[PDB]
């Protein structure tokens, strides 16, 4: 359970990564930057990078 | 040829990426320009242009287009190497609603707190002569005045102001903000600028292909005249 | 694709012929310029003197069309005897009809320049008359049934560019046959904003002659024509007020 | 002292009276700018329509000299028949000779302006002909022996300013009757820049009788004038360059 | 009428008092301007024109003309006060040497730390439309941007840009540095400007007298157009 | 039966004058230029010359410019 | 003896062309226009124009303008 | 004995103040502007601020 851009939202199945959580989305190929707790985290760190869970992410695409 | 930050680009036109009509537009606009340097700034699928795109050839030049405060702008800035695509920012410190001129007093601190984390830095300034120099006299590897407003291509709508920042720095000048034709374009070069940064011209050309040439010659030839001679303003008594 | 009389010419730009460092420079930048269409003046022979250059007598012909002028001419009836001349020549056909009014200025007088280019039309040249930028004596020349039109965008060797842009343009906007803008272009900005504006060319000799590295800028001038041209034809964003 | 025709005049404004919101403001903003010498048309009198106000029947002529115009000819002649007219008024001496020659642009015809100034001349008129600011074609009709040369600023209600100080000096330096820049001024700046060029003086109309506060307005220009030709005879300080 | 820091002058004109031909040309161009309000900057006896001077009738505009810190600022400024004749300062950053133009950051800077102690400041700035504002954003009770460089009577060399100045400021807007005659100073007024103040024109004039009675006219002129109406630039296709 | 500014007008009667001719039509207090067969009317001289009747005037008159 | 631009130039022999004449001014590898009392001579005609000696000519050439 | 405008001088007499100081020099009646001390003295106080002889006075005058 985690806040996401804007809203409140549902984890399932507990235990993840970064990684993980671009895959229930759609965006595991394009382009995107993503924000764990108002710190910024990178393409480079997906696999180590673990949500706890209760936090911030914002997410971003390349607009005009 | 010209050179910001150690590496140089045999193009002296940098050309933007917003606001084309079409990606089979923009594409083509692009490679048309001759550019090298290009800036940057849930939903449903589409294209992204800069991922249908080589990146060796090109040198990205990323800015903080949305921020107002410094702050929303330095973000921005260490956002973009979170991608680790690019080594090269542009400061832009849009203040004003109704002309989008930069902020005299953002630009500068700003400029001074992304140049300590060894990024590069080129800002968005106005015209004050001295504003110029502020900048460039705390590191700044090149100086990037605008001729007029952002949206509207009045062209350089004081020379002599931007006449005098060329003969007094030591770092590279490009005009950016406000170019309308080649005519502008090339005016730049001809008091000593050492490139041109521009988009609305050509994205919203309604031929920005063929605008995108044109642009290309422009600069090309401004640079020529500068490159030497000019007869002068002849007088009469 | 510009074309007066009938003829067609792939280069917008004009390059004149006069008032060069060195012939090996003037050769040299006109090659560089692309030009197709050179203007050469008419003087008398300098027979008494000693073998001296000239540069059509270089000029490979095969690769320029000849535009004389009447430069020297201060009356309409002289004009016409330097276009006989020039013509006799066997190798020109256009005509450029020059009556400087004033000697300070070297600003055409209105009412000699429509004289000699009805004599000239009556006659069959290919007409194109070096005028001022009076909107209605343009008009006028024209409905002479001039072959292009000829505006002076400041003046002569008075490298002052586009000094009115709204002339130009009741000019550029009426104009039935082409508006080659010729005199005044100082920098490319200029050239490139005569053609901005629609002319149909630029003619210019005094900002390259004069340039001090004019190859250099021959090249520069070349590419100001071709930009401004193209940023005609391409359509370009307005100019935003507040 | 503006003297024109051996008449002189303290005021170096001429202001014209076509075209004001109504003849309470007309003859208030007429007073306001203290303008001796008023422009006036000549139309047909409107005789079977009914019982309408006149702006010179008003007027007290005891305070102005009038100069009537020719607007309305598209040839010379027409041009004529009005100066012709305007004389026979007993008002009047003066003549400005006006022949509109482009239906948009509203800029004159140089060959009927030259054509009508010439025989007004042997018809005895105190002569000034609108003219255009091509520079030979002022000259030209200076040799007439014109009592004064009128060239525009830019078109006319086409409230633009001086579009080309370049010729207008030249205008200026080589006159020999007085210039008075006539049309196109739309601010005081434009009034006073004129006179700053050593204009001997200015006539404008739109730019009071459609300022939408018109006496406001013509009290402005007034002092335009004025501030212009008193900064001209002090000389002042050059434009330093760097 | 224009009324800066609560108090109010019938003469939209202020006149600079540095170099004049002769006293005596001074002394009468002063009288002839109409302006009230005049900015003022061992060895052997001659008369100094401010003690040859009724103190009511006019209105001390003193500068900080010398310095180059705003440090070296706040001095002349204190020092003005010291003579308690004056009760509002004009702010004046020269930096660069070749065309007298005002230092944004210390301009800026000393307008802050003289607002403190309860000083009448009007600054003299750029056109940076934005560092009109930033001024003025700190209780700046006149803003005062400069149309060209100083001594060079180039008028205003970018309306536009002091167009913005004019429709975003709240207090009084002043035009100085580098007017050249009244076609210039009218200019300033006809976009909305609240007064000139001006030196070299007249000083310089070669007939400061007269050309100081037509700068007088001049504001005047320039304010009634604006005061109401005026021909839109006429457009055609 | 007259040319009046280029309508044509029945004129009331069998003889007149170019002075009758405008108070007719109420303009004897109104400068206005009188022009009879392209010929122009000096104003002292109205009261004086013969309307031949059946022929051509153009009254005409100072308006703003 | 001819008006050779102007200039008043005794001419060598008896009888002459205008080629000839060219010739011994060393014109004949030259662009020029000549004319002969006021009449333009057509190049394809020298050989056979004749200097009529005491005479009118004007040698003429293009140059840069 | 003071610092006196880039010299360095004596001063007659030991016992004096500001408004004496001006006395010697020929513009007691003038316009000047004087400072004792990096420390700005004025019109007002003039007999009343004494000379601790040796320090620092900056004299001024209104110059174009």
């Amino acid at each position: 359970m985690l806040q996401l851009n804007g809203k409140d939202v549902k984890w399932k199945k507990d235990t993840g990564t970064i990684q993980d959580l671009l895959a229930s989305y759609q965006l595991e190929n394009k382009i995107v930057i993503v924000e764990r707790n108002k710190e910024i985290i990178g393409k480079e760190r997906y696999h180590e990078v673990e949500l706890c869970d209760r936090d911030v992410i914002e997410i971003v695409h390349f607009v005009g | 040829m010209l050179t910001i930050g150690g590496k140089s680009f045999q193009s002296r036109l940098l050309l933007g990426t917003g606001k084309y009509p079409s990606f089979d537009i923009q594409k083509e606009a692009v490679a048309v320009s001759e550019s090298d340097i290009l800036t940057f700034a849930f939903e449903a699928s589409q294209p992204n242009f800069l991922e249908q795109l080589d990146l060796s050839k090109y040198t990205l030049l990323p800015n903080t287009a949305g921020a107002s405060t410094a702050e929303e702008a330095v973000r921005i800035a260490r956002l973009a190497k979170a991608s680790g695509l690019c080594d090269m920012i542009k400061v832009e410190v849009i203040g004003c609603s109704r002309s989008l001129l930069p902020d005299p007093v953002e630009t500068l601190k700003a400029s001074e707190q992304l140049l300590e984390e060894g990024f590069i830095v080129l800002p968005y300034t106005s015209d004050d002569v001295v504003l110029a120099r502020k900048l460039e006299e705390l590191g700044v590897h090149a100086i990037m005045p605008g001729a007029s407003p952002i949206g509207s291509g009045q062209g350089i709508l004081n020379p002599l102001n931007l006449s005098f920042i060329i003969e007094q720095a030591k770092v590279p000048v490009i005009v950016d903000a406000g170019i309308g034709s080649p005519k502008d374009a090339a005016y730049a070069m001809e008091l000593g600028a050492d490139g041109v940064l521009l988009n609305t011209a050509v994205s919203g050309a309604d031929d920005p292909v063929k605008m995108a040439r044109a642009m290309k010659l422009a600069v090309e030839a401004g640079r020529l005249s500068y490159e030497a001679g000019r007869i002068p303003l002849k007088q009469y008594g």
